[PDB]
């Protein structure tokens, strides 16, 4: 159930591991969230050189997120003295000449220390960064990093709650990570429904979309922390939203006001900025696609039909009709964010009169909605209400709100979003309309299918882990605590070998836990501490010096197999003989592949320009 | 051309080099020697096996204490072992993992190793607090250390694949005297019981005999159609012995400047890995590629024993100094001292 | 191999290898083997040893 570290003796696999990817760099180890916590573990505590130089990092990063400038004047006072003007005083402050003379007039913003910032990544970026690989907070992180790319999720990883979403291919239930606690949303998608309607092209691409937003921690749209398969369901685990959809509270409430409106309209549209900055087009804009969490704010969910216009623009005509712009719902139009803007303007004109803007008179046959294609708005609407409205409705989008250049920021500027800050709207500070208080999600609504290999082989790259999101889960729930447990471990073995290192000294390339095949008929499996060495492959047992070993010069070739599901080397020697390893992990049996790979075709090319030591007939 | 010249000229002085020494060729060593009595048959067998390298043996070295043995293995390790009770005096673990040959300084004081790593180092045995740690690392080599032989604790002799041989200052770790002559990657050499003399085979198929004090090579003692992958000096310094992967071991004389006797047989094929005289000389004990040890009548060219007992190549012997017992050291990972 | 000085520092040395003073074969022959026969008495594998003076036989006790 709980997480567990590995050994510390993982740093000498990981760091080879990293260090063949160019991720042991100060700006990739600095810019995750456990990197992070470990490296300001290091600075604070346990080096007095850095020390003050993260101190000034950490009380910069809580001035920019000061919200008035009644409190960035308060701040900013004791962040310049305390830490820029004491050491002036004795002189020794270690930044440039120019850096001080930015932010010394500027005086009576957030972004005011921001030339400080690089400045001070110099002075980290270096000695105090070596210092820090070489330190035991690395090893700490390669212990984190060998769990994160070990992760390999079925469903036994998570406790399964209720339903709270039915619709589409599938449906949607609360669940819980056991390893850590947190609660999430699954996603989970039946393939035979989904071959059943040739809807594997719409499963897949919602992964791919999900895969362009879920960062950044976006607060207005349900993304993804990791994307799993069984053989007949998609799982995605997504954001937790048990507030159900605006499609059923737009019946269970009735039509909204405006100023209940301008709630959702506005998170609505961050949320679609988000989507716009990563040049991701929405396409399906409706009540059923937004839902509520538990206190009532929203968030845009199902990105089935949303599509990636980063190099070149989409022309066709999808989504659901009522909604779709004029540059999209005819044949052969390109476009891009142009039809998320008139999709809001439908919606929000929905929310007002209980029913889409062009099904009129509660019409139910689908052709007669997409027909008025160029628009009267109702005489209760306010006049900045409608002025909105008409800049979101225009069939041009020459003359579209929000297709003018700076995309979301126009809408920003509508005069019916005069009263609101959009700092506070993005902070989610505005309260509610409707706090939901269960059946709230569903939508709009066969056996002897076949499941070939040829099916399995369309979701081969659908397993996926946003790092981003596994480190943030980590870091707000056992991160602390695991560190603990792990510390108090780890200092009993080292302080237990007092009454009680080989690799050290010589010429070890990597060294670590393996576990060699004795007789397979008795599931003999021997944990073996391995060292690998220039010429030979030797292991140890429990506190005694390796037995025997495995030369380069025998071994033909290193192979990857399959032993009852799991994954081993392969290692075959001149004798015709097998030798099978299993690790620990998967960047270890990556590793150890490449470095015996590395070490037996490096020693069988050298030893055949030894005389001494090459075969001879 | 004074560049055509003197090519001219050399092979002209090579010619007189080979007049000069068919002129001495008056009788050969077996005809000399047809009237002795053979030695009979050598019966040796296994009287200590020592275990403990964990993969192939390269080479191997008795103390002048005639009970105290180094051997250098495949596993990057140096065992000093003690012959008479099979124990392990020091497993000192190296530093490189490719070794190639041993030393063992004749105070016993002293041992040092090499190989792929161009260096030569030596290992301080008697420390404070028996300690074994490297006292120095003779770097200067630009290939490949394969034989290295102490004059005493402060002198010592290395030969490389960089086809040169060198004389070092153990203190100051200088290269005091090189060796500059041979064309192919110098294999092993041998000190004279004098030790003003030395020689040295190559992979060129010849063996040089060189001056410690003046640095020169003095003669150069051709034969061998192969690479020589071995050399002994006879106790007497006026000769030494070699061996080579041509399947043979040949005799050379110093004082005739030649080739005296031949050690083969059509019923050999594998090439010779090491050679070493008994006390008296008038054996010639010779590891082979074959997994086996003969042992030669140095003075008539009859085979006259054989050490049978490793399965694997027997990459190095040594008599000690006594004269009592031969170790082989092999491929199998085992050393074995017959008597 | 177009250098001069190696040229140089060969024929120079072919010279020192051509002057020497050889012996006849005989001569030198009959050294070897009269050695042989001085010292026969002292080589403990070309005569055998009892088990007392072997320290490989059937010892054991050593210092
Ligand atoms: F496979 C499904 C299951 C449910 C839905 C509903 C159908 C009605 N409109 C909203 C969507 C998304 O449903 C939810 C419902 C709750 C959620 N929490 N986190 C993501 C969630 C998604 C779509 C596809
Ligand atoms: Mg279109």
């Amino acid at each position: 159930k709980k997480i567990l570290l590995p050994e510390p003796s993982i740093r000498s696999v990981m760091q080879k591991y990293l260090e063949d990817r160019g991720e042991v760099t100060f700006e990739k180890i600095f810019s995750q969230k456990l990197g992070y916590l470990l490296f300001r573990d290091f600075c604070l505590n346990h080096l007095e050189e850095a020390r003050p130089l993260v101190e000034f990092y950490e009380e910069i990063k809580k001035y920019e997120k000061l919200e008035t400038e009644e409190e960035r004047v308060a701040r900013s006072r004791e962040i310049f003295d305390s830490y820029i003007m004491k050491e002036l005083l004795a002189c020794s402050h270690p930044f440039s000449k120019s850096a001080t003379e930015h932010v010394q007039g500027h005086l009576g913003p957030p972004d005011l220390f921001q030339p400080y910032i690089e400045e001070i990544c110099q002075n980290l970026r270096g000695d105090v960064f070596q210092k820090f690989i070489e330190s035991d907070k690395f090893t700490r992180f390669c212990q984190w990093k060998n769990v994160e790319l070990n992760i390999h999720l079925t469903m036994n990883d998570f406790s399964v709650h209720r339903i709270i979403g039915r619709g589409g291919f599938g449906e949607v239930y609360g669940c819980r990570k056991a390893d850590t606690g947190k609660m999430y949303a699954m996603k989970c998608l039946d393939k035979k429904r989904i071959k059943m309607k040739q809807g594997e092209t719409l499963a897949l691409n919602e992964r791919i979309m999900l895969s362009l937003v879920s960062t950044g921690d976006c607060p207005f749209i349900v993304c993804m922390s990791y994307a799993f398969h069984t053989p007949d369901k998609l799982s995605f685990i997504l954001d937790l939203m048990n507030g159900g959809d605006l499609h059923y509270h737009l019946s269970q409430h009735g039509v909204f006001s405006e100023a209940d409106m301008r709630f959702y309209a506005a998170e609505i549209i961050l949320g679609l900025e988000h989507m716009h900055n990563r040049f991701v087009v929405y396409r399906d804009l409706k009540p059923a696609n937004i839902l509520l969490d538990e206190h009532g704010h929203v968030r845009i969910s199902d990105l089935g039909l949303a599509c990636d216009f980063s190099k070149k623009k989409p022309h066709a005509s999808v989504g659901t009709h009522g909604y779709m712009a004029p540059e999209v719902l005819q044949k052969g139009v390109a476009y891009d964010s142009s039809a998320d803007w008139f999709s809001l303007g439908c919606m929000l004109f929905k929310l007002l009169r209980g029913h889409s803007p062009f099904r009129q008179h509660k019409t139910k046959d689908k052709h007669e909605i997409d027909r008025m294609t160029l628009v009267e708005l109702p005489d209760s609407f306010s006049p900045e209400l409608r002025s909105l409205l008409e800049g979101l409705l225009q069939r041009d989008v020459n003359r579209r709100l929000g297709c003018l250049g700076r995309g979301a920021q126009e809408v920003k500027e509508s005069p019916f979003f005069r009263s609101l800050d959009w700092q506070m709207v993005f902070l989610q500070k505005y309260p509610p309309p409707l706090i939901p208080p269960v059946n709230a999600a569903d939508a709009f609504d066969t056996k002897g299918i076949k499941l070939l290999d040829s099916d399995q082989e369309l979701y081969r790259n659908f397993p996926l882990t946003i790092s981003e999101r596994w480190q943030q889960e980590v870091a707000e729930t056992v991160f602390d605590t695991i560190n603990a447990e792990t510390d108090r471990l780890e200092a009993r073995k080292k302080a237990k070998n007092k009454q009680l290192d080989y690799a050290l000294g010589k010429d070890c390339i990597m060294h670590g836990y393996m576990s060699k095949m004795g007789n397979p008929f008795l599931t003999q499996w021997q944990r073996r501490y391995f060292y690998l060495f220039p010429n030979r492959l030797e292991w140890r047992g429990e506190g005694e010096a390796p037995q025997s070993l495995l030369t380069m010069e025998e071994i033909q070739s290193v192979e990857e197999t399959q032993i009852k599901e799991r994954k081993c080397l392969l290692l075959k020697i001149r004798g015709g003989k097998q030798f099978i390893l299993q690790c620990d992990s998967d960047p270890e049996l990556v590793q150890w592949k490449k470095e015996l790979r590395d070490a037996y075709r490096e020693a069988q090319q050298l030893v055949q320009r030894v005389p001494k030591m090459k075969n001879k007939p | 051309s004074e560049l055509d010249q003197l090519r001219q000229e050399a092979e002209q002085l090579k010619n007189q080099i080979r007049d000069a020494r068919k002129a001495c060729a008056d009788a050969t060593l077996s005809q000399i020697t047809n009237n002795i009595d053979p030695v009979g048959r050598i019966q040796m067998r296994t009287r200590r096996t020592l275990r403990g390298h964990l993969a192939k043996i390269y080479a191997m070295h008795w103390g002048t204490d005639s009970r105290l043995l180094v051997s250098a293995s495949q596993d990057g390790k140096l065992i000093i072992w003690d012959s008479y009770t099979t124990n392990k005096v020091h497993a000192i673990p190296l530093r490189s993992s490719w070794v190639m040959t041993c030393a063992y300084a004749p105070s016993g004081n002293y041992v040092a190793c090499g190989g792929l790593d161009n260096i030569c180092s030596i290992y301080n045995l008697k420390t404070r607090e028996g300690n074994v740690r490297v006292s120095r690392e003779l770097a200067g080599h630009t290939g490949y250390l394969s034989c290295c032989r102490f004059l005493d604790d402060n002198q010592i002799v290395t030969s490389s694949g960089d086809t040169t041989c060198a004389l070092w200052d153990i203190e100051t770790g200088q290269q005091t005297t090189t060796f500059t002559g041979h064309t192919g990657d110098v294999m092993s050499l041998s000190l004279a019981p004098d030790t003003r003399l030395f020689v040295s085979g190559a992979c060129d198929a010849s063996a040089k005999l060189w001056d410690v004090r003046e640095g020169m090579c003095r003669q150069t003692f051709t034969g061998h159609e192969s690479d020589i992958n071995a050399i002994c000096f006879f106790p007497n310094g006026n000769a030494f012995a070699t061996g080579s992967d041509d399947a043979t071991c040949r005799l050379f004389d110093l004082r005739a400047d030649q080739e005296l006797m031949t050690y083969s047989h059509d019923n050999i094929i594998c090439g010779i890995t090491s050679v070493s005289f008994s006390k008296s000389g008038r054996l010639l004990l010779a590891g082979y590629d074959d997994f086996n040890c003969n042992v030669w009548d140095a003075l008539k060219a009859d085979r006259a024993g054989v050490l049978a007992g490793h399965d694997n190549r027997v990459s190095c012997l040594g008599v000690t100094d006594d004269g009592m017992a031969v170790a082989t050291g092999s491929w199998d990972s085992f050393l074995k001292i017959w008597n | 191999t177009a250098s001069i000085a190696q040229a140089r520092k060969l024929v120079e040395q072919l010279k020192m290898e051509a002057n020497i003073d050889r012996i006849k074969v005989s001569k030198a022959a009959a050294d070897l083997m009269a050695y042989c026969e001085a010292h026969a008495k002292e080589d403990p594998l070309l005569t055998p040893v009892p088990a007392s003076e072997n320290p490989f036989r059937e010892k054991k006790f050593f210092s």
